[PDB]
C-alpha cells in the first residue's frame, strides 16, 4: 500500500461521489416532469435501459407513447443508478480514509523506531 | 526522501522524471508539471514564450484533473470543448517527447534538436487548434512540429 | 470587509457546485450563476507578481466581480479586463480610488460613479 | 489517533460547535445530531427526558432526509404527515437557539438561562403539535416555550 495511493484515490473517488450526486438530482427533475407528461400519454449511465430493449430487440400513434415511457424510465433508472453509484463512492471513500489514517500512523511508528534501533545500537 | 529534498534549494532550474511518464514511453520521462525554472519569468523567456509554456502546464494539469473523473464516469460525460481540450492535452503530452540522438540504441528512432522557436510555435499551434485533425500519434516522438504533419500523412495504410 | 465578505460568501457556495462543473451539462440557473460569479471572482482573485495593489485598487476591482458586473465577460478575458479597467481608474479615476480611501467605504456615490465606469468600459471592451 | 482516542475513554459527552449550524444564524452553534451524551440514557435523564431528546433527534434527522426533495425536487407533493414533519422541525430547530446573558451587551437583549423544566416542555409540545399555528421566527432566539408563543403574537 502506500499513502500516494490512496490520497489520489481518495481525491478522484470524493470527485466522482459529488459528480454522480448531482446527476442523480438533475436526472430526479427530469423524471419528475417526464412523470407529469406521462399522464395524458397512456390515454392514447442510465442503469441497465439500454441493455434490455437491446437484448429483446435482437405509425405515429406508437412513437409518442413509447417515447414517453422511454424517457421516464431512463431518468429513473439514471437517479437510481447516480444515487447508488454516489452512495458506493460514498463508502469506498470512508474505507480508504480508515486506511489511510492505518497506514499514517503505521509509517510514524516505523520511522520512530528505525531512529531509535540505530541511536541506542551506539 | 531527504536527500533529493534538501538538494531542491541548491538549483536554479529543476528537471524531474517520472517513472509513470516513462512507463508510458514518454521520453524523456520529464513530467511537465514538476519541472521549474528561476528564468520563467515574462521579464526574461519574454511574453510569447511565458504565455505558451503556461498554457501547456494548464491544460495539461486540467487533464490530469479529468483523468481519474473520466475513467469511471466514461468521457461521454465531457462536453465538447471539455472532449477538445482532453484531445490536445494528449497531443501535447506526445508532443512533449522527443528522440534524443544519444537514444537512438533505445528509440531505434533518428535524434533530433529543436530550436527554441520551433518548439514555442508547434506548442502554441496546438493549444490554439491548428492540429486537431491529426491523430495524436503523429505527435509522438518527433522533432519540429512539421514532422508531426509528416508522420499524419505518413500513416496511409 | 464589505467587499469581500461577499466574495467569500460567493466562493463558499461555488467551492461546493465546483465539482459539478464540468459535468453539469444541463444545471438549474440556480447553481449555473454560482458557477458563474465563482469562476469570476476566482479570476479576480489572480495577480501578478512583483507588484502589490493599493487597497483602493483592491476593492475596486473586487467590486466589478461581486456586482456581477463581469458575470456576462469571459472567464479567459477578466484579467485582461481588470489589468486595463484599473489602469483607466489610476488614470482618470483617482479621485474615486481617494473617496473609496478617504470615506472609508464604498459611498453611495462612489458605488454610483463605479456603475457608470464599469458599465461603459465594459462595452468598449467587448467592442 | 492514540490523543484523540486516549481522550474519549475519559468522555461522558461531547459539544461539537459547527460553521454551518453558525451560519444559520442558530446560535450556539452546536451541531444538535453531532453532539452526543453517556448519560443521554433512560435509566439515568429519566424515561420523559429520553422521549423527548430521541424525538427532536429523530424528527431532525428525518427533516434532513426529507430536504434533499423540499427544495430540489419541489416542496408541493409532501403527503399531509411529511408537510408536518419539515413544519415542525424547522420549529424545534430553530427553538434550540436561546439569546447567552453573555452576549446582552452586544445583542442587546436578555439572556434567557432556561431550567430543565422548561426545555423538556416546549420541545415536548412542539414534537406534539401545540404550536403547529405559529410562526417559526417565534421560537427564534427565545427562552422559555411562552416566549415563543409571546414574540408569535407580537409579530402577527
Amino acid at each position: 500500500a502506500t499513502l500516494k495511493d490512496i490520497t489520489r484515490r481518495l481525491k478522484s473517488i470524493k470527485n466522482i461521489q459529488k459528480i454522480t450526486k448531482s446527476m442523480k438530482m438533475v436526472a430526479a427533475a427530469k423524471y419528475a416532469r417526464a412523470e407529469r407528461e406521462l399522464k395524458p400519454a397512456r390515454v392514447y449511465l442510465c442503469g441497465a435501459i439500454h441493455s434490455s430493449v437491446a437484448k429483446q430487440m435482437k405509425l405515429a400513434n406508437i412513437i409518442y407513447y413509447s417515447l414517453k415511457e422511454s424517457t421516464t424510465s431512463e431518468q429513473s433508472a439514471r437517479m437510481t443508478a447516480m444515487d447508488n453509484a454516489s452512495k458506493n463512492a460514498s463508502e469506498m471513500i470512508d474505507k480508504l480514509t480508515l486506511t489511510f489514517n492505518r497506514t499514517r500512523q503505521a509509517v510514524i511508528t516505523k520511522e520512530l523506531i528505525e531512529i531509535i534501533s540505530g541511536a541506542a545500537a551506539l | 526522501d531527504p536527500a533529493p529534498a534538501t538538494t531542491f534549494a541548491h538549483l536554479d532550474a529543476t528537471t524531474v522524471l517520472s517513472r509513470a511518464i516513462a512507463e508510458l514511453g514518454i521520453y524523456p520521462a520529464v513530467d511537465p508539471l514538476d519541472s521549474t525554472s528561476r528564468i520563467m519569468d515574462p521579464n526574461i523567456v519574454g511574453s510569447e514564450h511565458y504565455d505558451v509554456a503556461r498554457g501547456v502546464q494548464k491544460i495539461l494539469q486540467d487533464y490530469k484533473s479529468l483523468q481519474d473523473i473520466i475513467a469511471i464516469l466514461g468521457m461521454d460525460e465531457l462536453s465538447e470543448e471539455d472532449k477538445l481540450t482532453v484531445s490536445r492535452a494528449r497531443k501535447i503530452q506526445r508532443f512533449l517527447s522527443q528522440p534524443f540522438q544519444v537514444a537512438e540504441v533505445f528509440t531505434g528512432h533518428l535524434g533530433k534538436l529543436v530550436p527554441l522557436k520551433e518548439t514555442i510555435k508547434g506548442f502554441q499551434q496546438i493549444l490554439a487548434g491548428e492540429y486537431d485533425h491529426l491523430p495524436e500519434q503523429a505527435f509522438y516522438m518527433v522533432g519540429p512540429i512539421e514532422e508531426a504533419v509528416a508522420k499524419a500523412d505518413k500513416l496511409a495504410e | 470587509k464589505q467587499v469581500a465578505g461577499t466574495m467569500k460568501l460567493e466562493l463558499a457556495q461555488y467551492r461546493e457546485v465546483a465539482a459539478f462543473a464540468q459535468f453539469g451539462s444541463d444545471l438549474d440557473a440556480a447553481t449555473q450563476q454560482l458557477l458563474s460569479r465563482g469562476v469570476r471572482l476566482t479570476e479576480l482573485l489572480k495577480q501578478g507578481q512583483y507588484s502589490p495593489m493599493a487597497i483602493e485598487e483592491q476593492v475596486a476591482v473586487i467590486y466589478a466581480g461581486v456586482r456581477g458586473y463581469l458575470d456576462k465577460l469571459e472567464p479567459s478575458k477578466i484579467t485582461k479586463f481588470e489589468n486595463a479597467f484599473l489602469s483607466h481608474v489610476i488614470s482618470q479615476h483617482q479621485a474615486l480610488l481617494g473617496k473609496i480611501r478617504t470615506d472609508g467605504k464604498i459611498s453611495e456615490e462612489s458605488d454610483a460613479k463605479l456603475k457608470e465606469i464599469v458599465t461603459n468600459f465594459l462595452a468598449g471592451f467587448e467592442a
